[PDB]
């Protein structure tokens, strides 16, 4: 590469919704159809949280405070029959969950699902700024139980609710097993008052523990 | 006859064709400030005259850097590294009344050329050697260097359709002299002056020169460079 | 909602639409527009740049720069002759004109030629450059080219003679020869032997319709 | 065929949008779905570039500088099952790559992606100007190294992206060996200093160099 | 109904698009907005705030706060030196300035540096702030530094002095080389070694296009 | 976006409808219309004329 006249003026590249409004795949997982008839791995999870890959995280924690809607597209695919219908169940935070793949959370008229069958175009789902509070934190100095007890840096204003996806086939003549991938967008979005950006890598997905990196690359003297 | 003076050079002079009905200009912001020399740079720079025979099949130059060793111009070539100019070219070729030719004064903006024996590259020195031209070949070549046959002048295209640029005929039946400007044609606003050679002046005789046992066998081609509004980068603090 | 129908021609892709494309990078914005000198706007604008066009182009003559020299300096046969077709035609084909009508099938207009006479200050002579139509044929004399249209081109007052060729178009055309009226007289001094280049564009403004695909690559 | 009266004025047909605006076939590429887990045949790359068949860069050439969006549709074919899903990636050019079919950078928020489902109209991604400079350069009589280094001719200017494509599914019982053609079009074109048209055959796609041609088809006289 | 064709792109998925998306919660009313004081509208204005530059970044302090200082107190080789450009430098790659711009790839702007002499209140010396610019080689003397562009910033009367380094961009840089005018002059009272502090933010504007992710993030 | 719903009657081919075409060749600019002469607008242009009717059609 060569150092050319880059000759413009534009910052519209730089604004926040032009940021962090960016589609990123969140969250791979795979579920089956049959067997097991009380079993775990027959439906997804993903209890939603900007904190999943350190990538975006590291975004969201340019900001401490910030409010936003959010639009997931799902990308599911399947392997190995008849035509597949799918369904995915957002839970908000105060919701109740399934144990089983044959729940009756899932019939729960609260609970907003979307039926996509295969072959046509994603499920799109999209989720309002829910927080009790009037923004999601990024950071919380302040433990959830009073009197300095357990559980340091966890508020519960920043829940964003969870996301159970399964088929809605009761069974199949031999082994499907679907994988689904959860495109998070924030949108809408406003943030309030910027933060230094990570230095450290990141250790765990809820807690801002870190091992002491060094600032810079060294280089041999002051002078060269 | 119109004698022209740039600085503290004169020529004497006998239609200019402005390249692309533009004539050269600046460039009209804080954090990018041009200098401006105007004083030399603009002065004109002959070259070394090139005797023009028979046999000879032509010549090229590439600017900006054929200049590159010519007084301030060559030497602000090595203390800014972005810049911008003009370049009328004066051709003159002061042949006799019983001399006859004809020749192509072509300027082919981005003349990208393509080595003599392909599958590899040529070492650099094969393009420009500054202030002498390269010349043609009138047959193909072979070696690590430039693919100088004419018909397809560097290019691969044909020469005689190399009108299509800034260009300008020397009959020597009715005229000598040609004068072109060429207005910085390029897709940044200032590149770099060593790296980059933004046009390539290169004569072409289509009719050969002829004449007779009592004549000279050659006609001297002279060429006259001016650089106009040469613009370069800042180099003081802001 | 709206009652929609899809009708035949839904859910294909003919190459050639004009529809509004879901762009990649909305929140990119691209870089300001400078002013670059030389803009094209129009292919016929560069069909109506002259360029040298190769009547000499013999047997061994096309590598070289012989091609665009017609040798001047025998009265009974013409010093030149070809087709008045910029297709088809091997003297017309890789000009500038010739070569931007080959990207097309449907093309009409006229075309100019120039003929610019490199010979010395002092040669004298004339040149008659004599037109056939479409349908008629080429003069084997120099007497009936006289009796149709030609241009008796005196070299020793002007030195280019231009033409103006109309009813050129495709979808058995034209002839340009020249004959020695006189020969080239010279005085001691200059050489004996001159050569005449010629130009080609479009005269006036010119026509052009189907676009296709060139025959030249392979 | 008859030479006809061919009456009529006109040359809207002759204007640089309705001369380079034409879709053309660019890039013909295999890639399997299952097997060799690390393998380069699993994925296509075709860098985005104007030098691909003779056919378009011949009208390229022209022209010294043109800007132009590109909006490329894809024709996704398959041989041998589930439905299928793909997905085409376009970097930009400031990109990270993938190396296998299972690499991160397929999950790069910044590096936009069409995920197309088999059966459906074929996937259509635009992208725009994208260019440091204000034009494209088609030719460029100049070095990238300073100080007349190695790669002539070479511009980092006119560089466009690449475009990676792969399948979505993770694997197949059989073996299914997917083909992609990507129509490449100019959009919106603008075009600068007329050139003359190129008279030799091309020899590589990386550079301009050629065998001295001769200029005209010969003939026997010049009075003929 | 209403005759509809689906284009090329119907039912597939693009990532980068700002289509309507159907609300799962169409009932839900949302929290109303309370004013929170300190919001970001454009992330350069996070380029444009003041920070402390480790330019003291040898191979042993990197991990303590002896990066950020620069020892003052031979005075033929200068005190610091460093690339101008917040990309791809050692010294300005994790500033606040170098690290909002590793997120995009093309950029261009100015840059300006802040240098707070953390010495005593009786200390006084000068230091020679030498700029060379981008395509310069670094002056290998004091001389050859005073002769180019520079700043002889006496300490005794002033304990901050700014610069605004123009002609930043990446799609080869400058120097900020610092030089002994003047040994530092202090009483027997003060200590004789003093430190330097560094800063860096966008000078007045700065522009910024393609957005990418970081190379820091593994 | 807008949302819609498909009727019945969708991604079928009616052989008689009169749906607006995509061109194939948009770029493509046609022939100017000359006037040439005796146009028929109607069928029953044809009918108007006078024309001789074999009435004598016996067997041979």
């Amino acid at each position: 590469q060569t150092r050319h006249v880059v000759n413009f003026h534009s910052r519209s590249e730089s604004t926040i919704e032009n940021f962090m409004g960016r589609a990123a795949c969140v969250f791979m997982d795979q579920y089956k159809i049959n067997g097991e008839e009380t079993s775990t791995d027959r439906f997804a999870v993903w209890t939603i949280n900007i904190r999943e890959m350190a990538q975006l995280r590291r975004k969201c924690e340019m900001f401490t405070y910030m409010r936003f809607d959010i639009e997931m597209t799902m990308v599911i695919t399947s392997c190995q029959m008849p035509v597949l219908t799918h369904q995915i169940m957002y839970v908000p935070p105060g919701g109740p969950i399934p144990a089983k793949v044959d729940g009756y959370e899932w019939q729960t008229s609260t609970n907003p699902s979307v039926f996509w069958t295969e072959g046509n175009a994603p499920p799109r789902i999209s989720i309002p700024f829910i927080s009790v509070g009037n923004a999601y934190s990024s950071f919380y100095d302040g433990w959830s139980h009073f009197t300095q007890d357990g559980t340091y840096g966890y508020t519960t204003l920043n829940a964003m609710g969870k996301l159970y996806i399964r088929h809605v086939n009761r069974s199949s003549p031999h082994q499907i097993t679907s994988t689904i991938r959860v495109y998070f967008k924030p949108k809408h979005i406003k943030a309030w008052v910027p933060r230094p950006p990570r230095l450290c890598p990141y250790i765990n997905k809820r807690d801002v523990n870190f091992v002491v990196t060094e600032i810079t690359d060294s280089r041999t003297s002051i002078t060269d | 006859v119109r004698s022209m003076t740039l600085g503290n050079s004169t020529i004497t002079t006998q239609n200019v064709v402005v390249g692309y009905g533009e004539w050269p200009s600046y460039l009209s912001t804080a954090e990018d400030q041009p200098t401006q020399p105007d004083v030399a740079t603009c002065r004109f720079y002959t070259l070394e005259s090139v005797q023009w025979e028979k046999t000879s099949p032509g010549w090229w130059w590439k600017f900006p850097e054929a200049l590159k060793n010519m007084g301030l111009f060559g030497q602000n070539m090595h203390y800014h590294y972005l810049g911008r100019a003009g370049y009328t070219i004066h051709v003159q070729c002061n042949a006799s009344k019983f001399h006859q030719g004809c020749l192509l004064v072509v300027c082919v903006p981005e003349a990208e050329m393509g080595c003599a024996d392909t599958d590899t590259t040529f070492p650099a020195t094969e393009l420009t050697t500054e202030d002498t031209p390269h010349v043609f070949t009138s047959d193909s070549i072979t070696g690590k260097k430039v693919q100088a046959a004419v018909c397809n002048a560097g290019m691969g295209v044909g020469v005689g359709n190399l009108t299509i640029f800034p260009h300008q005929w020397i009959n020597l039946r009715t005229n000598n002299s040609a004068t072109i400007v060429i207005p910085y044609i390029n897709s940044v606003p200032m590149d770099n002056m060593f790296r980059h050679y933004n046009f390539t002046l290169m004569i072409i005789p289509f009719a050969p020169l002829n004449f007779t046992d009592g004549a000279t066998a050659y006609v001297p081609i002279t060429v006259t460079i001016a650089p106009m509004y040469a613009e370069y980068n800042g180099l003081r603090l802001a | 909602g709206v009652p929609v129908l899809n009708t035949p021609g839904s859910n294909q892709f003919l190459t050639s639409d004009d529809y509004q494309s879901p762009s990649a990078m909305p929140q990119f914005d691209e870089t300001p527009e400078m002013h670059i000198p030389g803009e094209v706007r129009n292919l016929m604008e560069i069909a109506e740049v002259d360029s040298v066009v190769p009547v000499n182009n013999v047997t061994g003559k096309t590598k070289s720069m012989d091609a665009y020299q017609i040798p001047v300096g025998d009265k009974t046969k013409p010093i030149f002759s070809f087709q008045m077709d910029p297709g088809y035609s091997s003297v017309l084909k890789r000009t500038l004109l010739g070569e931007m009508l080959n990207y097309y099938a449907h093309w009409s207009g006229s075309v100019k030629l120039t003929f610019l006479f490199c010979g010395s200050a002092m040669a004298t002579g004339k040149l008659l450059i004599s037109y056939s139509p479409p349908g008629a044929s080429v003069p084997t004399s120099r007497k009936d080219a006289m009796l149709g249209t030609h241009i008796v081109w005196d070299i020793g007052l002007q030195s280019s003679c231009v033409l103006c060729v109309p009813w050129i178009s495709q979808s058995s055309a034209g002839y340009i020869t020249c004959w020695y009226q006189t020969n080239i007289v010279v005085p001691p001094g200059a050489p004996t032997s001159c050569d005449v280049l010629c130009f080609a564009s479009a005269c006036n403004d010119f026509s052009v319709r189907l676009l296709r695909d060139t025959p030249f690559m392979a």
